[PDB]
């Protein structure tokens, strides 16, 4: 708990700032970096999978820290770098680093980018169906568009040079057209697009979008009503309980830890 | 057609077994069962007629043998597998009728001995066709369960479970004492309807398609065939006495029973009798489907889509039963799978309209009782239901020829007992020259795709209209056998 | 609670509650109740009455809240529940039930069931309720245009003057791009601007669609159809900064009015598909269009054009056929524009290939006006030489598919008499058009009884089968089918 | 190639002079695929959608015909404000006004009672 | 009716149309709403003469106690045209056909005893017709 708490603290710091730093805002930005980057190096060392459930939204608070003045940039590479390169080889921390969002293109991000798909690709290479899973499956973790952005973009690619495997995939897919992979893309899409909705850099995260419903377009479904992913854990979970009061605290407790991450004090 | 007369250099018995030979090499899985079946006709009496049958019993053999040189293990593992089936089958277990449980399997029986048959891919499965010869990673058959289940009637089949290669069971129901061959036959006709349906883009969209299990006749009286799991009988579900719809959700209306009586009390009687005793059992006996799709899917998305799916099932199975003439319809006879709301036919001995000979005609084309229109919802027929009765009719009309070959395929097959018999008759409603019949069955079912009724010529909306109006028409409900049940 | 509760959904309805949030609140708070097994035993209908709740009520709330499936449920509900409490008083069809409820609450259950089952937009349902306003000339003409009877919907809104100026010029315009007409609709467009000078937004829109789909390029937030014409333009002028910023703000537009909508229902998706996949062809040609030009990549463009289309092959002709028609366009810019070096050529042929394929598609959804404007473009282009081409047999089965057979039976002769004159088995491409022509001509003889059986045979069937088989012109797939297919013709 | 004149098109306007309705099938296999023979025969036969869209689609036709045809055929068919609106495009888009045009449009403001549209011909 | 008998059907609704601008529906019904059934029917729509016809029937029914005698031959064609209607389209069984549209019309034709009249003795010989066929 005092783990969780210090990391979304310190992101919560991190995530709101002034758009023109002074020398005290700088020296505070630079303290809660220093702090961050000590907590997970100590969780790291100590606790192997203390860090599968947090890195997610740690790589996205720091993706964008980058884009800014050198003496920060510095900070951030380093923490990513230990984060991500340095601990490869760990066993633990392998799953989780498969699933995170790709890094932008760029010059700095040259090494964590070939570490990250090296990672992704050490099975064999992806297929279209491949791609598209690993783009739903990598949704549930973070509730921001731009961090997903660049993710876009790829399955934008996949989509425009594999359209011969998407026959296929509509073709395995008409048996039962209820769970269809490709509507299912379309509406994790439209929700995503919904979340893009009044947040920074939303016009980015919908021509994105826009651009992938392009690549497939008005491809009949065999469906009628739109269905919703839903958790399978929490529905297992609500399984367990018998006692409709049960039902009712367990409820609760997930939404009361649910909320425990929220920047709001009170 | 296999036979031994008319060998020769280019005579028809040799070239017919040598295409025979080389479609059961190239596909040993589609063809092996049926060959055999062919060759076992009478194991039944060995375990425990005419020059055409005995013909036909050397040829299978030869087929058999010819098989077996190049692939001995399979062939014997395959004959011992029917072997012991068929033993299963003649099993009594008359006393066990009153235990639903699971009885254990006698030890005497040589199917619990079989085990890891790696060359028996799982008769009950559908085998897909590959043009490359090699056929591998087939589930085949690994072990049976020590239990089986006893279904309900008047002989009673017996319910077993399969295990696969996977691990995983599979439910079949072998049976003996009837004849499995017409069933097989006409899942063939339903396997051919469905592919052209699919290749129909108007039909495609609307995913109209007929429910098909798997049907393999081991002898001339006993067989074992693919039991629809997660499905429930809509009389079962409807009029059961202790826990059926309509008395839970009717409590003050009539019982299933005494609607019954009532309708074998006016049996005897004059039409207009069964008219008003139709008419006052209708009154006091409400329809309660429409809870079928209400109870199972809370879910307004799921539940509009399970009823959708019902609908166009219904649709789709009425007119196809339409058009090969099905009968014996009863609620006992027809299936709906709890997951999907889709229909299942079974019990297809019955068609080509034969059962308008019957003692008490038959006097609908198809089951469009009140309680198969309630599941519709509040629309009723009107909507889906006749929008897709229309295009299923349009389907079949642009298919009239490849369809009336396939039926003149059938009818002329010397193994199909299509025909209507006294004895037949008679066992399908108790109470306590062929080719003269063939070609008019074919004019039948010609006039019937071309749109012809009472001599004169219909277009697909008229015709579906007619159909509808004669299957929902209350004076011909009244009229049917009261085991049809024509008031539920 | 019973009485609290009806009361707040009779204040949505009386128009008091107009927040949308708080109507949602509630209909949650009804949907949990309505799973929840009341302490009494009974069933899952018996679970539906926690409260002594009025259904149509709260399922007209549902359709104002967009909740199309759970309105639909709960108009279901509510019909059963008064069919019950009239045979328990007593102790009626739809309209008997519409016009009782209509009496007692208000609300028509026939014309809200209509409702819903437009705003679920499944094609088959729509024929369900129907009993309620046939004669209403608004669902007479939404009846119309479902079922693509254009000439139909055109004269009602024509001829019916009580419907909106806006919507009746809306459905007149729609109804005369349907139908081609695109001279008669530029007609049409220039005499009602010249009547009314007020110009509203809807009318703007479908003025700029007859505009880029006509090229007329001198008619020169922004709207679709404004967009693709001002990218368009951008595209002849070889603008290509604002080209690139007037797509991705179209993009941008069609994916914030999607992401504003209910998101229930998988019909509501389907033309911002079409929308965004014919944006992205644009944008596609946009970079091809930027430098040079050359066969290979024309032939990859219409290889993936032709890819996305069979991907698209169950599609609506509702959702193909503007792609079709922004193919056509951007085709006919790229040949318009300046070509100095004698490779337009490959445009020609790629065009009347997709023109082809343009009036195969419309001749399968039943449409007889787009394969006739096709074949007119198609011979804009092109003429008629010694060695035939595709797109004359294509006219023929046009011309077959307007119920004129003498023409296309004339047309397929002079065909064939040009082919037997020109070809002597020599041009492998010939060949296939060669044994097309004589085996439809065999079978459309043969349909018409216009020709004893046996010169039928002699002439055109078992002539398909020699030209096809004894010229062995082999190794191809497409002669593979072309003989197949004669095969089957001269065994039937 | 004798005598420069086609018998097949000296026999057609010979038929056509005539006016008998079904002559009219007899000579057709000249100029069948011609546009104005076609649109000769929607209009013999009533078939107004077609021979509007043909009139509309065809644009090597001389414009008075083609617009005398596409009025007619818009008057066949009802659409009396379609006609109207097309008309006043059609004065809309030329200045110079020819007498056939005149007259359909006469017809058109009687037949639709537009009062306010005020050798003479007999619409007008 | 001159329009239908040429095979037109645009010239008939813009008729009807027309009618309708200076008429409304009324408790007694008048022929030009049988005339746009007509129409309806011409258009190869079945579904909306037919809802049009049993209105016009039912309204007939509720207003029309045999007292007026220019409501009779209205009545007597709409149940012959409706009764003629459902045979051809199969929508109905011939018991409800018979009982309820032929010999219905043939009763109101005949028993009004509204006699002494020509139209009325040509009305009586196409219900007597309809029924015999
Ligand atoms: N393919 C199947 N899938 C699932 N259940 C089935 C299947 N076939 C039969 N049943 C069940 O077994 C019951 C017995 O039906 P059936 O096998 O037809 O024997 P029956 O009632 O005696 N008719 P019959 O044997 O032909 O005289 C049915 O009512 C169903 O409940
Ligand atoms: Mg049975």
């Amino acid at each position: 708990f005092v783990l969780r708490d210090v990391i979304y603290t310190l992101i919560h710091y991190i995530n709101q700032r002034p758009s023109c730093i002074m020398d005290v805002s700088l020296r505070s930005f630079s303290l809660c970096c220093d702090l961050l980057s000590q907590v997970c190096q100590t969780a790291v060392t100590y606790c192997k999978d203390a860090l599968e459930n947090h890195l997610h939204v740690i790589v996205g608070t720091l993706i964008p820290l980058v884009y800014e003045q050198v003496e920060v940039q510095k900070q951030v590479l380093d923490l990513l770098k230990y984060l991500v390169i340095d601990n490869k080889d760990n066993e633990n921390l392998y799953i989780t680093i498969k699933l995170l969002d790709p890094f932008p293109d760029h010059v700095v991000f040259k090494d964590l980018r070939i570490t990250q798909q090296k990672i992704k690709y050490s099975r064999g290479p992806f297929s279209l169906l491949e791609e598209i899973n690993h783009f739903l499956s990598v949704s549930v973790y973070d509730a921001l568009p731009l961090t997903r952005l660049e993710g876009l973009k790829d399955l934008r690619r996949q989509l425009e040079l594999h359209k011969d495997q998407m026959v296929d995939i509509m073709r395995a897919s008409q048996d039962n057209p209820q769970d269809g992979i490709m509507v299912k893309l379309v509406v994790n899409l439209l929700q995503l697009s919904k979340m893009a909705i009044n947040h920074t850099g939303e016009k980015e995260v919908l021509e994105a979008v826009g651009s992938c419903l392009g690549e497939v377009g008005p491809i009949d479904f065999s469906t009628i009503a739109i269905q919703h992913s839903k958790d399978a854990s929490y529905t297992k979970a609500l399984k367990l309980f018998e006692d409709k009061e049960l039902q009712w605290t367990f409820i609760m407790l997930t939404y009361l830890n649910n909320t425990l991450v929220e920047d709001c004090v009170k | 057609r296999m036979g031994t007369k008319m060998m020769g250099g280019l005579g028809f018995h040799e070239v017919l077994n040598n295409l025979i030979s080389r479609i059961s090499m190239d596909h040993p899985h589609h063809t092996l069962f049926i060959i055999l079946a062919l060759a076992n006709a009478n194991r039944d009496e060995f375990l425990t007629s005419s020059q055409l049958d005995e013909d036909r019993t050397e040829a299978a053999n030869r087929i058999i043998c010819t098989i077996r040189s190049r692939r001995p293990q399979m062939v014997r593992s395959v004959e011992a597998l029917c072997d012991a089936y068929i033993i299963l089958a003649n099993l009594d277990a008359t006393q066990w009728k009153t235990q639903r449980k699971g009885i254990n399997i006698p030890a005497d029986q040589p199917i619990t001995k079989l085990k890891n048959l790696e060359d028996v891919v799982v008769p009950t499965m559908e085998i897909k066709v590959d043009h490359t010869g090699e056929y591998g990673n087939l589930v085949t058959i690994q072990s049976f369960k020590a239990e089986f289940r006893l279904a309900g009637g008047v002989n009673l089949p017996k319910i077993i479970d399969c295990v696969g290669s996977d691990g995983k069971e599979r439910r079949q129901l072998v049976k003996g004492r009837d004849d499995l061959r017409q069933d097989a036959v006409m899942q063939q006709v339903f396997q051919m309807c469905n592919t052209l349906l699919q290749r129909n883009t108007e039909t495609r969209k609307r995913k109209l398609t007929i429910c098909t299990y798997k049907v393999v006749p081991l002898s001339q009286r006993s067989g074992v065939l693919e039991w629809c799991t997660g499905t429930v009988p809509i009389g079962e579900f409807l009029v059961n006495n202790e826990d059926g719809a309509h008395k839970r959700y009717r409590p003050n209306d009539f019982s299933a029973f005494q609607c019954q009586k009532k309708m074998m009390e006016v049996q005897k009687k004059s039409f207009e009798e069964k008219y008003e005793v139709f008419m006052d059992v209708c009154q006091n006996f409400q329809p309660v489907f429409r809870y079928f799709c209400m109870e199972k899917f809370l879910d307004p998305a799921i539940w509009f889509e399970k009823r959708l799916a019902y609908t166009r099932s219904v649709a789709t199975s009425s007119i196809v039963g339409y058009i090969l003439g099905l009968g014996d319809r009863h609620v006992q006879n027809i299936l709906i799978n709890e997951q999907s709301a889709e229909l299942v036919h079974i019990d297809l001995g019955v068609a080509f309209e034969q059962g308008k000979i019957l003692p008490t005609p038959e006097t609908v084309p198809f089951r469009l009782t009140r309680d198969i229109v309630d599941g519709m919802g509040i629309t009723g027929v009107e909507g889906v239901f006749r929008r897709c009765c229309e295009k299923t009719m349009e389907v079949m009309r642009n298919s009239q020829e490849t369809l009336l070959t396939i039926v003149e395929v059938l009818l002329y097959d010397p193994l199909f007992d299509w025909t209507m018999n006294p004895l037949k008759a008679l066992y399908l409603q108790q109470r306590p020259s062929f080719n003269k019949v063939a070609e008019r069955v074919l004019m039948r079912l010609q006039e019937k795709l071309k749109g012809v009724e009472e001599g004169t010529v219909l277009s697909v909306g008229g015709q579906v209209n007619l159909l509808i109006q004669q299957a929902i028409d209350p004076k011909n409900l009244s009229r049917l056998f009261p085991g049809w049940k024509a008031w539920v | 609670l019973s009485t609290h509760v009806q009361g707040f959904f009779t204040s949505c309805l009386r128009h008091c509650c107009l927040d949308k949030k708080s109507q949602r609140t509630m209909l949650a708070v009804v949907d949990y109740m309505r799973r929840q097994k009341r302490p009494s035993s009974g069933t899952i209908f018996n679970d539906a009455f926690w409260l002594d709740l009025n259904y149509l009520e709260v399922a007209k709330v549902a359709q104002s809240c967009a909740a199309h499936f759970t309105a639909l449920l709960y108009a279901e509900i509510y019909a059963d529940k008064k069919s019950m409490d009239d045979q328990e008083k007593r102790s009626t069809t739809i309209s008997s039930l519409s016009e009782k409820s209509k009496e007692e609450t208000g609300i028509s259950l026939q014309d809200l069931l209509l409702e819903i089952y437009r705003s679920i937009g499944e094609p088959d349902s729509l024929y369900g309720c129907g009993g309620g306003k046939m004669l209403q000339p608004i669902t007479r003409l939404r009846t119309y245009e479902h079922e693509a009877m254009w000439g139909k919907a055109l004269v009602t809104y024509d001829l019916e003057t009580a419907i909106p100026s806006s919507t009746r010029q809306a459905g007149i315009i729609q109804a005369l791009q349907n139908l081609g007409l695109c001279h008669i609709l530029s007609v049409y467009l220039k005499g009602l601007d010249y009547e009314n000078k007020d110009w509203c937004p809807e009318l703007e829109e479908l003025h700029y669609q007859a505009a880029w789909r006509n090229m007329q390029w001198d008619h020169c937030g922004t709207s679709y159809h404004e967009s693709l014409y001002n990218a368009l333009q951008s595209l002849r002028d070889r603008e290509f900064s604002t080209f690139y910023e007037s797509l991705k703000y179209a993009r941008v537009k069609e994916v914030e009015e999607m992401c504003k909508r209910s998101l229930e229902s998988v019909y509501s998706l389907y033309p911002t598909l079409s929308r965004l996949q014919a944006i992205g062809e644009l944008e596609s040609i946009g970079e091809l269009f930027s430098r040079s030009v050359t066969h290979r990549q024309l032939s990859e463009v219409y290889i993936k054009w032709q890819k996305h289309s069979q991907l698209l092959k169950d599609s609506d002709f509702s959702f193909q056929e503007p792609i079709m028609a922004l193919r056509t366009v951007i085709l006919e810019i790229l040949m318009e524009k300046e070509m100095d070096n004698s490779q337009r050529e490959c445009i020609k042929d790629i065009l009347t290939k997709h023109l082809v394929e343009l009036s195969i598609l419309a001749r399968t959804f039943k449409n007889t006006q787009l394969p006739e404007r096709a074949i007119f473009q198609i011979k804009q282009y092109n003429s008629v030489s010694c060695g035939v081409s595709e797109w004359q047999l294509e006219e023929a089965q046009v011309f077959w598919a307007k119920k004129e057979q003498s023409l296309a039976l004339s047309i397929l002769k002079q065909m064939i008499k040009k082919l037997d004159a020109s070809c002597a088995a020599n041009n492998p491409s010939l060949k296939l058009t060669y044994t097309e022509c004589l085996r439809v001509c065999g079978n459309w003889l043969a349909e018409t009884c216009l020709e004893n059986p046996a010169v039928i045979m002699q002439t055109y069937l078992e002539k398909a089968v020699e030209v096809a088989g004894n010229y062995d012109g082999e190794s191809s797939d497409e002669l593979r089918n072309g003989k197949m297919k004669a095969f089957l013709s001269l065994a039937r």
